[PDB]
């Protein structure tokens, strides 16, 4: 009643089974690679029923050394990962194996990683601010407790640094459980995060699930599901607040696109799989808070080639309560975090939730920055001296505001040597209200670069020869 | 008077630059559509 | 006080009246399955677009029919499909229940409630692909459909039976405009007159469930759930549900429309539906074209949107107004689907991120936004007051380059600049706050008659609001006259002018100045 | 000898016929959808011969409810539309069915919609001018008899009134008829046009053929050929001058592209069908003058992305003889028709065609209007008084010229009691020559509004 | 991959290695040529998935 390998091509394997023994879709099957150097047990996820008792599956491990006609065993169930309080403080791979303690968690309860999202009637909008201490995020892109937050950006703009910063600020003093999902990212970053959480003492409250960019596409497709399964167990069974971190969720889509053409699917626009939106919707709709059960999810979304019109980030945008969009231009200007204040958004940035003062100050900041962006080309060509006096005033105010939106972060010290800082929301609102009124116009713009609150501004201005 | 003449010249040059950039942008738009169709049809033919 | 009598009676009636007499059935077999598509042999007499039943109560739609097999889009629970399973044909094309009981309910593209409020009593059933009203079954669009948004109601008015596209980048305020329209229909609902009542259908395609819940909460807060139905196809739904949701909403609205009612249907948003249809077509191996879309995507949207019509008096005079939403990328209205939908609709409201960041909210670009129905969809008062708005705003945009050279400008140019600034301030509107047609008329009258000329720009908004409050508390007869006669009479106009002057005597500029004279 | 449906893929239907009964290419076949809700008769158009007695066809109607194996009947001829004077005053679809009166015209003579252009030897080798009687068109942008005129204009610019005016002038001055071809027609707009023409009383002189937006691409592709066939009958059998309106020709091109995609053809540059030029040429070459009679066409053209180098407008403009741009700026001034005299153009405004005097007068008018447009910015911002005296003189002369390009149109009589005027070309030329010389600069501006020739100008001058 | 294996042998023996790939774009083109010759379906810029 066992199958046999028929065709092998990269990570996709065709397996033939006897009559009435075709495994159900998404079932996990096992095959043996007996070559000494590469000896292992391949886990294959059934992806398609091709007919004639054939099934197409995605290998979770590299298929090098696999032989045609080797026995394939059906486990009768999808990939399942351990769940329970025991997963906290341990590192797992997409298949639920414990990396830091092999054999650990084999006796725990196991949950299938394929699951339907919460019923619509169980869904509840979340409109509670989650203060972070970062000026730009707290002012222009306020995060939502129990909501979906994303950090969009191109390669090397600070998505991972900001993820670590939010782990430092939010997860350190978090009552509940944390789940981190490394999805198709650097193994070095995973090790660094593991060590950092161990040293910060946050590891005991955190479950880490790593599928790295060196893994085959199937592992990068399923690691997010595994981590989300652990988080879903914590939300639905233990009934405690959950922090979920994913970096990078785009790798799920990328691996799907990598295997799509080998699965026989005609490519869609921009080389993506035709099922991009549907798969992303399933995965994202599983990542949510239900009524009375809170999951605060923060996702790093890679924007290919800095192109925000790319179908992957464009489809992802619809799934977020708050989005902080990092810009290559801001990065290259030396502004950190490289947040684009005009492109980022938050659903709770309205007077009803954040209050009239916060909303008004944020809107004024956005208006000033938009006008400055409009005037940048004119300044570049004809110079500032050809602007109206009011426009000169606005340009100075906007430069100071854009510099002040930058901040020295706790996770950024390793890159600058400067210790990080935290700014309360009230101080941020007051400082930007003062800035938008031109109360700091007399200070040099350099005094506003990479600092915290108004006390830091005064100290730096004094160091630069000016009095606040 | 010299400023008026120079600004008229600058406006004419800006109009010419806008025209040239629009032509180049339309060429790029058409080329992008053609290349995207080429990739899509190549994939479809390969899976044919 | 739940008595077991009702439960026992219901179950007894079910079991006693349960008969499953055998009926001859045509059955095929699933020969293959993958990512939401099942190929099924047999079913020789199956119809194109027929509904098929797979074991476990799974539903599919037959799209590809060839000699070898039938390609079927699975509408949900695709993971339950297996090679060898028996597939039955229902003998019916896609159809949905329709009736007045759908008001205030959230349903999926098949009409099944997903709000957890129980069953929906269906008046009848409608096939999703019934033809649109013929060219000789209609009459010219003439009745206004007030959205409550001054910019739209004055610059690009929408008439009943019109298809007005709402197109723009993400987070530009499109859903806000549509929700404001639906909320604005509440006074008309409370009137109780079917000739004025507007039934709203909000179709959500590809949105995350919590976003649909937020929209429903917004509608409830304004009391719009009383006359609004939501057809939801969240991002987690199968591509077939996303493809069919607009047609389900259109079918419900059509049932209402053909019975003499007036319907407003919002498609949020058709780009997601086009993406889902493209996914289905690619998975069925249909030839791709530009952007990998199939050769009938324009047909998809055009057949959907031509069902929104103003019926002739012979057919009851009902109407359905379409408000499709399109999300552009980097404001590229030249993309394939935006181009198609723009060509299909009767007018466009282009929303822009730059305008939104500038504080112009709603961020409608009046320069490029158009309504082909035009003044035919406006009441006489709005036509009179709003006549000069377009030219004034165009002149203001022309003159904006000379903002700081007002002294150099001659008197006419400076006056035009100031008037345009005040008018732009006037067209700004807060979210979730639609205005009645009479209030919009009075505000536009303030703008276009020079009564804001003495008011500082930064105060204009506030002034307007307070003025509209003052009248509503002391001179409602102006609003009553406008509403009843749909025109601003000379006596009403002079009374309004005197009221405006007295209020100006009473009003305070934010900079401590005086707005009198 | 009847076929049977074998494959159904949206509007693409494969039909198997007995060995010796395969239909010809472009033949019309009939199939039946018997399901009660969607019951109808599908018209399929044979697009390809797939071999082994299989043919591939494009369904003219949605194929929902169609069953495999249903009988398919070959009609023996391609899509044929009714022709004759009976089609005037009625609304038809791409298949010849009357929409305002089902069954009407089913007994008329029926002409296949696929026909070759006139034989090369029967073509008129010398271009001719179509004297419309409108001052702006006749002077600045003369229309070519048997030629093609692009029409550009947004909403609320008078385009419908212009179409009605051209219908009136072809029916009255030339004793001709009009065929309107609504390609990708919005049903609301089609109904509005029907009612408007009925109200204006020009419906009797017009035959309307609608391929609506909500129909599959095949009918939107073939409606233009249907209307062209009706016009061709009027030209060749009735010996009448015909004015054919196409709206929108770009939608015909896009329907062709959609059909090509549906048939599995590999797209050409920018995704258009490989045979874009061939299809456009086949359509346009049938619009010509032959044997003394002609079909003149005025076609609305959509330019994607405002990119005139785009393949669709690029191919369309290879056949256009004139361009008329309608501008809201002119319309707001009250000048009717709202033709932009500077944006509009004609390829026969050449002394070798219209004569040296005509060209000289037209060039003088264009120069004056261009200088006025240039001075417009100074007028608007610095004020009129800021200008020199010669600038003021030219501003006055240009204002009078631009108001004189307005005319009282026949279609406008339904709005204002005053009837229309027809200015002979010589009268227009001499009047604008006098005006450019400044011989009427002293007259009031309003005297040049909505009038005909010089006699009307004098009459209105005495009235003021 | 050959260079990486040679370096890995030293790396796993406690040595420090520096490997230069001059250059990876040419390797990507070679892999694309191999994949296209094997008639594996192409992706962006005709590269394999
Ligand atoms: N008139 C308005 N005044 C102020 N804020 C507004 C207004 N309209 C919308 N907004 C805000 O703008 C943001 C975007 O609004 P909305 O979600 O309606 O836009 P959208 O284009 O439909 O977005 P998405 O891309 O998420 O679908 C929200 O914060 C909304 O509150
Ligand atoms: N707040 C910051 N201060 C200084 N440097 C930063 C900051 N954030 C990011 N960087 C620099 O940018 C690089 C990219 O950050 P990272 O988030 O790791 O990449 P990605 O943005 O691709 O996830 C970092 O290695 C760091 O050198
Ligand atoms: N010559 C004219 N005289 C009087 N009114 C006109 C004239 N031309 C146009 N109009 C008015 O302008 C409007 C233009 O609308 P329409 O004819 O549909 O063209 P469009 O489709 O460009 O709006 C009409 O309602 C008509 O009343
Ligand atoms: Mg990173
Ligand atoms: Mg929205």
């Amino acid at each position: 009643t066992a199958g046999r390998v028929v065709r092998i091509t990269g990570p996709v394997v065709d397996v033939e089974f006897p009559r009435g023994s075709v495994p159900e879709l998404f079932n996990a099957l096992h095959a043996e690679i007996t070559f000494g150097a590469l000896a292992k047990t391949l886990t294959l996820e059934v992806a398609q029923h091709l007919g004639d008792s054939l099934v197409r599956c995605i290998s979770m491990q590299p298929t090098d050394g696999l032989v045609r006609g080797v026995e394939v065993t059906d486990t009768g169930a999808s990939i399942s990962v351990p769940v329970g309080d025991g997963v906290k403080g341990h590192v797992f791979n997409a298949l639920g194996d414990c990396l830091d303690d092999p054999g650990y968690g084999k006796d725990f309860e196991h949950w299938s990683i394929h699951r339907k999202p919460p019923a619509f009637s169980d869904l509840e909008p979340r409109t509670e601010m989650l203060e972070t201490g970062l000026k730009v995020v707290d002012l222009l892109t306020p995060y939502v407790r129990g909501g979906k937050i994303a950090l969009f950006g191109g390669a090397g703009v600070g998505k991972t640094v900001l993820i670590q910063e939010m782990i430092n600020r939010i997860a350190r003093n978090f009552g509940g459980t944390s789940v981190f999902a490394g999805v198709g990212e650097r193994t070095r970053e995973g090790n660094d995060l593991w060590v950092e959480l161990a040293d910060a003492n946050v590891l005991k409250d955190t479950a880490l699930v790593f599928g790295q960019m060196d893994e085959p596409p199937g592992t990068r497709m399923r690691v997010a599901l595994s981590a989300l399964t652990m988080a879903e167990f914590f939300r639905d069974e233990q009934g405690q607040d959950v922090l979920l971190f994913i970096d990078n969720i785009f790798r799920f889509t990328q691996a799907g696109s990598e295997v799509s053409t080998l699965l026989g699917r005609m490519p869609s626009a921009v080389g993506y799989q035709p099922t991009l939106a549907d798969e992303m919707g399933e995965l994202q709709e599983r990542i949510t808070s239900t009524r009375g059960r809170s999951i605060t999810s923060m996702q790093a979304v890679y924007v290919p080639a800095d192109d925000y019109t790319d179908p992957a980030p464009a489809t992802t945008f619809a799934h977020l309560d708050a989005t902080t969009e990092l810009s290559r231009a801001v990065f290259s200007k030396g502004i950190f975090p490289a947040v684009d204040p005009l492109a980022s958004s938050s659903t709770i940035l309205d007077p009803a939730i954040v209050g009239d003062e916060h909303y008004r100050v944020a809107q004024e900041v956005i208006r000033i920055l938009q006008r400055y962006k409009d005037l940048q080309d004119i300044i570049a060509i004809l110079g500032i001296d050809e602007l109206s006096e009011e426009d000169k005033q606005l340009v100075n105010r906007a430069r100071r505001i854009e510099r002040f939106l930058s901040q020295n972060m706790m996770a950024a010290e390793q890159f600058t040597g400067q210790p990080g800082s935290t700014v309360p929301l009230k101080e941020t609102i007051e400082a930007f209200d003062k800035l938008t009124k031109g109360e700091f116009d007399h200070l040099p713009e350099q005094a506003f670069f990479l600092i915290g609150g108004l006390d830091d501004l005064a100290k730096k201005a004094e160091s630069l020869g000016a009095k606040l | 008077a010299s400023r008026r003449r120079a600004m008229k010249s600058a406006t004419d040059n800006a109009d010419d630059l806008i025209k040239a950039l629009t032509l180049a942008a339309n060429r790029e738009r058409q080329a992008q559509i053609t290349q995207e169709i080429s990739e899509i049809v190549g994939g479809a033919n390969a899976l044919a | 006080t739940i008595s077991a009598a009702d439960i026992e009676g219901a179950i007894e009636d079910y079991v006693s009246s349960f008969s499953a007499d055998t009926e001859r059935e045509e059955i095929g077999t699933v020969i293959d399955a993958g990512d939401g598509i099942a190929h099924v042999e047999g079913l020789p007499s199956v119809m194109t677009q027929e509904l098929l039943e797979f074991p476990g109560g799974v539903l599919g739609v037959a799209l590809n029919l060839d000699e070898h097999s039938v390609g079927a889009v699975i509408l949900g629970e695709f993971e339950k499909i297996e090679e060898g399973q028996q597939v039955k044909r229902t003998g019916e094309v896609l159809s949905v229940p329709v009736g007045d009981a759908f008001l205030g309910r959230v349903v999926n593209p098949l009409g099944q409630p997903i709000d957890g409020q129980g069953d929906i009593a269906a008046e009848t059933r409608r096939a999703l692909e019934l033809q649109a009203p013929s060219v000789v079954q209609r009459q010219s669009v003439s009745e206004p459909l007030q959205t409550g948004i001054k910019a739209i109601d004055a610059m690009t008015p929408i008439g009943r039976g019109q298809r007005q596209l709402i197109i723009g980048d993400r987070k530009t305020g499109k859903t806000a405009v549509c929700v404001d329209t639906i909320l604005n229909q509440r006074e008309a609902w409370l009137t109780g007159d079917p000739k004025q009542q507007v039934r709203c259908v909000y179709v959500a395609i590809g949105q995350k469930g919590t976003t649909i819940a937020s929209v429903k909460r917004a509608l409830e807060e304004g009391g719009a759930m009383e006359y609004t139905t939501i057809v939801a196809a969240p991002a987690s739904d199968a591509a077939g549900f996303k493809w069919l949701a607009p047609y389900t909403g259109s079918a419900i609205g059509q049932h209402w429309m053909y019975n003499g009612k007036h319907v407003l249907i919002v498609f949020d948003d058709l780009s997601k539906q086009a993406d889902a249809y493209r996914a289905i077509s690619l998975l069925l191996r249909r030839p791709p074209g530009r952007e990998a879309f199939p050769g009938d995507v324009f047909y998809l949207h055009s057949r959907l949107l031509e069902r929104c019509a103003k019926l002739s008096d012979e057919l009851g005079g009902g109407s359905m107004t379409g408000l499709p939403i399109i999300e552009t990328k980097a404001n590229d209205i030249s993309a394939f689907i935006p181009t198609n939908v723009i060509s299909i609709t009767d007018g466009q409201c282009f929303l822009e991120s730059d305008l939104f960041n500038q504080g112009v909210r709603p961020a409608i670009n009046v320069g490029v936004s158009v309504s082909r129905v035009g003044g035919a969809a406006q009441i006489k008062a709005m036509k009179e007051v709003a006549g000069s708005l377009r030219l004034d705003l165009s002149q203001y945009r022309e003159l904006e380059a000379f903002a700081a050279f007002a002294s150099d400008l001659d008197a006419a140019s400076k006056a035009q600049l100031d008037r345009g600034a005040r008018l732009v301030e006037l067209l700004k509107q807060p979210q979730y706050s639609p205005l009645a047609v009479e209030e919009q008329v009075v505000a536009i009258f303030l703008g276009t008659q020079g009564h804001l000329d003495s008011v500082p720009v930064e105060d204009v908004q506030r002034f307007e609001s307070e003025l509209l409050e003052h009248v509503k508390a002391s001179h409602s007869d102006i609003f009553d006259g406008i509403r009843e006669t749909k025109k601003l009479s000379e006596e009403a106009e002079e009374k309004l002018v005197s009221v405006i002057n007295e209020f100006k005597k009473g009003f305070q500029a934010s900079d401590g100045s005086s707005v009198v004279v």
